[PDB]
RNA sequence: AAACCGGUUGAUCCUGCCGGACCCGACCGCUAUCGGGGUAGGGCUAAGCCAUGCGAGUCGCGCGCCCGGGGGCGCCCGGGAGCGGCGCACGGCUCAGUAACACGUGCCUAACCUAACCUCGGGAGGGGGACACCCCCGGGAAACUGGGGUCAAUCCCCCAUAGGGGAAGGGCGCUGGAAGGCCCCUUCCCCGAAAGGGCUGGCGGCCGAUCCGCCGCCAGUCGCCCGAGGGUGGGGGCACGGCCCAUCAGGUAGUUGGCGGGUUAAAGGCCCGCCAAGCCGAAGACGGGUAGGGGCGGUGAGAGCCGCGAGCCCCGAGAUGGGCACUGAGACAAGGGCCCAGGCCCUACGGGGUGCAGCAGGCGCGAAUACUCCGCAAUGCGGGCAACCGCGACGGGGCUACCCCGAGUGCCGGGCGAAGAGCCCGGCUUUUGCCCGGUCUAAAAAGCCGGGAGAAUAAGCGGGGGGCAAGUCUGGUGUCAGCCGCCGCGGUAAUACCAGCUCCGCGAGUGGUCGGGGUGUUUACUGGGCUUAAAGCGCCCGUAGCCGGCCCGGCAAGUCGCUCCUGAAAUCCCCGGGCUCAA
């Protein structure tokens, strides 16, 4: 009798106790460093990180034979996205990943880190107003997670 | 400004036509007119413009590039019997408008009769 | 009668979500509804000759498409296993052969082969005058004299001449012949019939085919003999 | 993230309940700029009552007639009112009934029917009739409907043959696991086909402009009838699976079974005549209550719990209540029929029609709700050789804090301000909002490309005593007014009330009340407890159930391994790809 409807994807990143002073301080630090719009963006990044880490945990829990046809492609995809720098690291090192690696892949973050903008908020304004070209096309979403191959194809108008 | 190219061309002998997909590159410029696409295709293929019909011109997000779906017909009679009336109205100019008006009149008749 | 897209057969080469809520329902013809594809679906989604149902129905109504030697002008005509499809204005000839990936695919075949159909015998009946009616896998019938009907058994194959209405050849179900799986999971596999477990019900007997070292198992109902070590008709 | 926190004491360890924090669903308050994706919206409330409009047609290549234009061969084109064929039993709605072979999974019909379609074999000969539209007259308020005349058919009927059924006897033979079946032979009784019709082209003949046909042959083509199989739909049967209550323990009498029949398309206490006493039940009958079943959905780390088991797909049932039939392959038929009940509308009083649980829409109820909009262009279906036609299905937009996704409400430097808000100064940008063009769209709207001016058009909701992030700052009140999920404040110096200032949390959302899950090891299989905190029946005998010594041999039921046929699709997990990423 149940009809499926979409659910929020940042729930896995959102904490259940928001009123911790330490958690609030670290989240505020991350938000101010990367110029995020609200806590939903940070929790979405944490949800992405949680997916990656739980995939690593699941592949670790599978046997060697089952893990064999999935371990190498998994690390290859993480390397291609840019979350992991060495695609041949052991699987258990993937368990220790950090949300800052995912936050670095934002288009606004990359525009700031390439020196194309005066500040991270100015990079967000550039991406919003449409002056950032990704391989010729305007990508107007500041939260876009740029891959490694597309990282070098970022231009300004 | 407007760089056109035949991206692909399939040949449907069953419907007596050729389905061409054309790439249009227009940087910093408006979407090309379907009349302009038809004129370029007619000049490129050496055929009359009446034998060429445009289905849809779709422009990419964030860049002045457009892909156009075009039908070229061996004869106008089969072209007008195969292509939809709204397509003929879009492409032919006024004769498609006349066809659509006559269809609307013939539909108003028999609906009055059904009343 | 309507066919909801959800109730359409799962192997059909159509999207399951993007599109309308309806699918073209095959019109009770010479196959099974769940093991056949309508002619309009073949023209629009399998050959891509028509972009809409209107254009597909126009193409069919002109008589450009021929199925098993007969022009078919009905857009809901069922098309099924081993059927010969012929396009008239283009001259292209396909056989609907079992496929590993699409489960049923139109593979081009030679013009000399286009007049033959390998039909699996599905049963026999006694009819008036003492004659024998063979019933094949696609519902086709053939009435024969009793002596020729006596030696043809169920699950055999016959290569049948469509143009002559005759049995060009008979391929009996024996161990060691080449067989193709025409149904479930292990579909499209061609191999040597090398092992049988004869259950009490003959149709549910366990059969094993071999392709070198590639051993697959099915039931006896799900295989069709296509000759000895070389298949008689081009299936791949 | 497999999480704890506050509260019973003078203090302490327990038990144990209640609250906090999270997600989801419903309703509600304050507030609200844009875009994308999606099968959101009188379900959770009366299956309550309804004005109005629309919601199943198509076919001239079945048939005659009439009308208008054209032309000479034998008609061409268009239209009209009809007969006739096919369809309307699909599609659309809703959730009363139902605890049931309803539903799901796995199998059957060797006990059955099936128009349309497919294939194989065979057949299409003779004859006859009527009723529409129409013409001449009407009747009636309307609904509806009468008489005479007259042209047809793929309309209706008879005749012949083919074929079919029943009874009985025989057989090599067929299918099949198994013949009560098929085929062959024999006998009698009985029923009993067909449209060579339409079109195209060719040939020949009859006929006449008062005709534009009729006939005989050929080929093509769409058709018609019989037999067999398939296909599709449907009827029926079987094994197993999924609610609560014993403050419901005996129930059943066509009930259980047998025999012989009737009916049915077909088996059956389905029904009937006779015969027997059987059938169900504590492994829970019967009785009551609740409820459509499933795919599935929410929640939790999981076991599990819940049904938000409404929307989407499959099956079921129903069309104001209760019954019964016609036609037809199929209905006992939602926009068809008849009757009772109970309403309502029109009327010329004699009669007629009608029930929105179809798409909009109105009243009512309730805490609680959308346009009397656009199109057959996509997806399909009915009709048609076809072209095409129709479709409130479906598609498209509208409205609405429906769910998910992406963004804006400026950026940079300086000053004042406090490092804040805000203001001012100098520069930059135009997402967005506004105007124009192309593209797009069935057409629109939106989207996308491009062009113009411009900082310019855009932030709220809740809270600051602990839990729990945020003020012992200021004023007012003075156990009053008020706060308060819990603990607790307020009775003159209030961090808790009313206001200011200020800070905190989330943010186009943020809160209130409900229901589910977490919480909860407070339902405990994983995994609780019963000396004293709640909890061992006062004791014992024993039925069902559950649990049961050792060794050897057989089986292989549970169990385990592999494999096959399956468990619809969507949904869920992984991977690749395409929408600017995203959804
Ligand atoms: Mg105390
Ligand atoms: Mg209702
Ligand atoms: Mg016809
Ligand atoms: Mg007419
Ligand atoms: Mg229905
Ligand atoms: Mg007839
Ligand atoms: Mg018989
Ligand atoms: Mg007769
Ligand atoms: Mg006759
Ligand atoms: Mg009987
Ligand atoms: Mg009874
Ligand atoms: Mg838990
Ligand atoms: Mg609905
Ligand atoms: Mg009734
Ligand atoms: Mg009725
Ligand atoms: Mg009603
Ligand atoms: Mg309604
Ligand atoms: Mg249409
Ligand atoms: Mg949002
Ligand atoms: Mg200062
Ligand atoms: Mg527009
Ligand atoms: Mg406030
Ligand atoms: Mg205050
Ligand atoms: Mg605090
Ligand atoms: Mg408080
Ligand atoms: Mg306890
Ligand atoms: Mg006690
Ligand atoms: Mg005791
Ligand atoms: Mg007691
Ligand atoms: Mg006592
Ligand atoms: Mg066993």
């Amino acid at each position: 009798g149940g009809l499926k409807k979409p659910k929020k994807k940042y729930l896995a990143g959102k904490p259940k106790k928001i009123w911790n002073k330490q958690l609030l301080l670290e989240e505020l630090q991350l938000m101010g460093e990367y110029g995020l719009r609200n806590k939903k963006e940070l929790w979405l990044a944490r949800a992405r990180l949680k997916w990656i880490v739980r995939r690593a945990r699941a592949l670790l829990s599978m046997t060697a034979e089952e893990r064999a046809p999935l371990e190498v492609p998994f690390k290859e995809k993480l390397y291609k996205m840019g979350f992991i720098e060495d695609p041949n690291v052991p699987l258990d090192r993937i368990l220790s990943l950090d949300v800052r690696a995912i936050l670095e892949r934002r288009l606004q973050t990359l525009v700031f880190r390439m020196g194309l903008a005066k500040s991270i908020h100015h990079a967000r304004q550039l991406v919003v107003h449409g002056h950032v070209l990704v391989a010729g096309r305007r990508v107007t979403s500041p939260g876009f997670l740029v891959p490694r191959e597309l990282e070098d194809k970022i231009t300004i108008e | 400004e407007a760089q056109f190219n035949i991206l692909s061309l399939r040949e449907n002998k069953l419907l007596g036509r050729k389905e061409v997909l054309v790439e249009i590159l227009h940087r910093k410029s408006s979407t090309p007119t379907r009349q302009s696409v038809r004129e370029w295709l007619a000049k490129q293929l050496g055929v009359e413009v009446d034998k060429i019909f445009v289905r849809k011109i779709k422009t990419e997000y964030g860049i002045g590039k457009s892909k156009a779906e075009v039908h070229v017909y061996t004869d106008g009679a089969l072209a007008r019997v195969i292509e939809p009336l709204y397509i003929l109205a879009r492409n032919l100019g006024e004769e498609g408008k006349k066809l659509l008006e006559e269809a609307r009149k013939r539909r108003n008749e028999r609906r009055e009769k059904r009343r | 009668v309507h066919l909801r897209k959800s109730l359409a057969p799962y192997w059909w080469p159509i999207p399951r979500k993007a599109g309308g809520v309806w699918a073209v329902r095959p019109s009770t013809g010479p196959h099974s509804l769940e093991y056949s594809l309508p002619l309009a679906v073949v023209v629009r989604d399998v050959l891509r000759y028509a972009k809409t149902l209107r254009e597909a129905r126009y193409i069919i109504s002109r008589g450009y498409i021929k199925v098993d030697g007969v022009v078919r002008k009905d857009y809901k005509f069922p098309i099924g296993l081993m059927d010969v499809v012929e396009i008239v204005p283009t001259g292209e000839i396909y056989r609907v052969v079992p496929d590993e990936a699409k489960y049923y695919d139109l593979k081009p075949i030679p013009s000399s082969e286009a007049a033959l159909k390998p039909l699996r015998v599905e049963g026999k009946t006694a009819v008036s005058g003492g004659r024998i009616q063979l019933h094949f896998h696609d519902g086709r019938n053939l009435i024969l004299p009793p002596d020729v009907g006596r030696q043809i058994k169920t699950f055999d194959t016959v290569v049948y001449d469509l143009e002559n209405k005759a049995i060009k050849t008979h391929l009996p179900l024996r161990l060691g012949q080449l067989a193709v799986v025409t149904h479930g999971g292990n579909i499209g596999f061609v191999g040597q019939f090398f092992e049988v477990v004869w259950t009490l019900k003959r149709r549910q007997s366990v059969v094993a085919l071999r392709k070198g070292e590639e051993v697959r198992r099915t039931i006896l109902d799900y295989i069709m003999v296509i000759g000895t070590e070389a298949p008689v008709v081009k299936i791949s």
